[PDB]
């Protein structure tokens, strides 16, 4: 992992995010780690993966670039010294962030609104027999 | 019963935690692929289902069992209590309130998102009181009626 990969990187996010708003939506992101090339990718199915991730979204369901490629990058090389090194490396290289969710509860997020939703559809069926 | 799509978010999940490629998970590692499907059971709940199925005592599952444990799992529909702890997560003071704007955004931002219409009609069932607010402790036991 080298310029190379970063370089690429961010030519892929800029066409994600054209306007330079630092963001992508959530809903994007799957298609954005798979359109990556290695080994920063991460190849469809990903779906769970990015949850597993517990990657910060901020109001409107968005995620920093910085969050996914910092994510990315610790996915290949771990929990180190050099990756903490990095990091904070880029970070400042790279350099208003305020995070209301992240990936995995917003799966929880999900399945409680489902059970919700069917309980709603339920009232409303029985209701319409009555 | 189980969607194709669950079907394809199971095998992802599984496959996932699945450390050795070995088509089997652990015991102990089944909480957190239920948790990367956005389920939390608890300790007690996630023994019980530990507990069937895995009569050998080895302390693994694969894929075919955990299908057949999901599916029991998920297809009796929830409780009452379920209910009002779903609720729960989308209220930031634990009061039993939620705004009905939030209340709002989560229906339709998430999930089997409800239509118009349905969400419509969920905010004049729900805000009883047309002051923006939505107790969901009453709200729930009236749906469930
Ligand atoms: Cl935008
Ligand atoms: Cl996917
Ligand atoms: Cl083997
Ligand atoms: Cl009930």
């Amino acid at each position: 992992l080298g310029e190379d990969d970063f370089e690429m990187f961010y030519e892929t996010w800029e066409k994600f995010d054209p306007d330079a708003t630092q963001f992508i939506a959530y809903s994007r992101l799957s298609d954005f780690v798979d359109t990556l090339q290695e080994p920063l990718r991460i190849a469809k199915p990903n779906k769970i993966k990015l949850i597993t991730l517990d990657l910060p979204m901020v109001p409107g369901d968005k995620i920093h670039c910085l969050d996914i490629l910092f994510a990315l990058t610790k996915e290949v090389l771990g929990d180190s010294g050099e990756m903490d090194a990095l990091k904070q490396t880029m970070e400042e290289k790279f350099m208003s962030y305020e995070p209301i969710t992240t990936t995995l509860k917003r799966k929880h997020e999900e399945v409680c609104a489902i059970k919700i939703q069917r309980a709603y559809r339920r009232h409303l069926l029985q209701r319409s027999m009555k | 019963q189980l969607t194709e799509e669950q079907i394809a978010e199971f095998k992802e999940a599984f496959s996932l935690f699945d450390k050795d490629g070995d088509g089997t998970i652990t015991t102990k590692e089944l909480g957190t692929v239920m948790r990367s499907l956005g389920q939390n059971p608890t300790e007690a709940e996630l023994q019980d289902m530990i507990n069937e199925v895995d009569a050998d005592g080895n302390g693994t599952i694969d894929f075919p069992e955990f299908l057949t444990m999901m599916a029991r799992k998920m297809k009796d529909t929830d409780s009452e209590e379920e209910i009002r702890e779903a609720f729960r997560v989308f209220d930031k003071d634990g009061n039993g309130y939620i705004s009905a704007a939030e209340l709002r955004h989560v229906m339709t931002n998430l999930g089997e998102k409800l239509t118009d219409e349905e969400v419509d009609e969920m905010i004049r069932e729900a805000d009883i009181d047309g002051d923006g607010q939505v107790n969901y402790e009453e709200f729930v036991q009236m749906m469930t009626a």
